[PDB]
């Protein structure tokens, strides 16, 4: 019972991480494109 | 060989008596095959119930991958990075002290971890076990031994005096006593000093709860190379020798050091 | 025993989040 709830917390945090992960990838992609507008 | 069988009796318990595994590891050297297992149980990497072991290691595996992956996301490590450096970065992330860039210089504490991580790498082949053992081994130094380690240099003199006062005298003659590589012995626990085959028999004792062993290793180094040291006559010449000692004698040194430790501290 | 390891996983994930958080902020700051 207690362990189930602890795993619930882990999975949820995983989901938060994976959202930030795609936001980071998006941001790297954008600042790469801003290097191309330079030329 | 009789020693190995008495351990296997302890290992057959459905619930491992961690108390007994310590007292064994204190008295006797660990068999090569069981070292990783015992270290993991004592360091709390595995619980005492060896039915959970498989299920727990799963969590430790996921944790390893999660963290590692996160470092690749933030461009902190690549395939070009050495494994000891990876373990460092993982450790920094887990303990919340990741710097801003890989280029940023490594502080004294980081280089201690890195030296130990390199030593563990030779002792433990599994990447996940190696990291988790290194982690908990180093964490132990900064918690369980936070107040013990800084007092070892004082004890090193006290116990050297009790085994060979003339050698201690000679060190003090050259004002070499204060400039001994105490950080190599008592922060890095001889990582980079002794070869890993011998060193692990020392770390058997460190894991099992005694850091005082490190002193008697240091003492036995000087006793062993007495003739060589007495020939020198400069704090700089003495220290330079002790930072690059002969690797072939280290098997004996550890064995003698443990006897020396048992003699002065009278383990149960 | 099992529960400790489960909490270990949570805490570690928490730390990853905090690193990503700062990386994002750094990246927004750079793009300006």
């Amino acid at each position: 019972g207690q362990l189930q709830a602890a795993e619930s917390r882990y999975e949820a945090q995983k989901r938060i991480t994976q959202v930030f992960e795609l936001e980071i990838l998006d941001l790297y992609g954008r600042l790469e494109k801003d290097g191309l507008l330079k030329k | 060989v009789e020693e190995k069988k008495s351990l296997e009796i302890l290992l057959k318990d459905d619930r491992l008596d961690t108390e007994k595994l310590c007292t064994f590891s204190q008295r006797f050297p660990l068999p090569s095959m069981y070292r990783a297992l015992v270290w993991k149980v004592l360091l709390g990497i595995l619980p005492p119930h060896h039915e959970s072991h498989a299920k727990v290691m799963m969590y430790r595996k996921e944790q390893y991958l999660d963290v590692l992956h996160a470092l690749k996301v933030v461009r902190f490590v690549s395939d070009a990075t050495p494994q000891a450096e990876v373990y460092l970065r993982m450790y920094q992330l887990e303990s919340g002290k990741l710097p801003r860039s890989p280029s940023f210089p490594l502080e004294p504490d980081d280089e201690v971890f890195l030296a130990i991580a390199k030593a563990m790498e030779e002792m433990v082949e599994d990447s996940v076990d190696c990291y988790w053992i290194t982690r908990r081994f180093v964490n132990q130094l900064n918690t369980k031994y936070r107040d013990s380690l800084p007092q070892l240099p004082k004890a090193f003199e006290q116990y050297l005096n009790l085994e060979d006062g003339r050698l201690l005298t000679h060190l003090r003659m050259c004002s070499a006593a204060p400039k001994l590589p105490y950080d190599l012995w008592f922060k890095r626990c001889f990582a980079g000093c002794l070869p890993e085959s011998s060193l692990q028999r020392v770390w058997d004792k460190v894991v099992s709860g005694s850091c005082k062993i490190l002193v008697f290793v240091a003492v036995e180094i000087l006793l062993t190379f007495k003739i060589k040291v007495m020939a020198l006559n400069s704090a700089e010449k003495i220290t330079k020798f002790l930072e690059n000692i002969p690797q072939d004698s280290s098997d004996a040194i550890v064995s003698k050091a443990i006897d020396l430790w048992h003699k002065h501290c009278g383990t149960p």
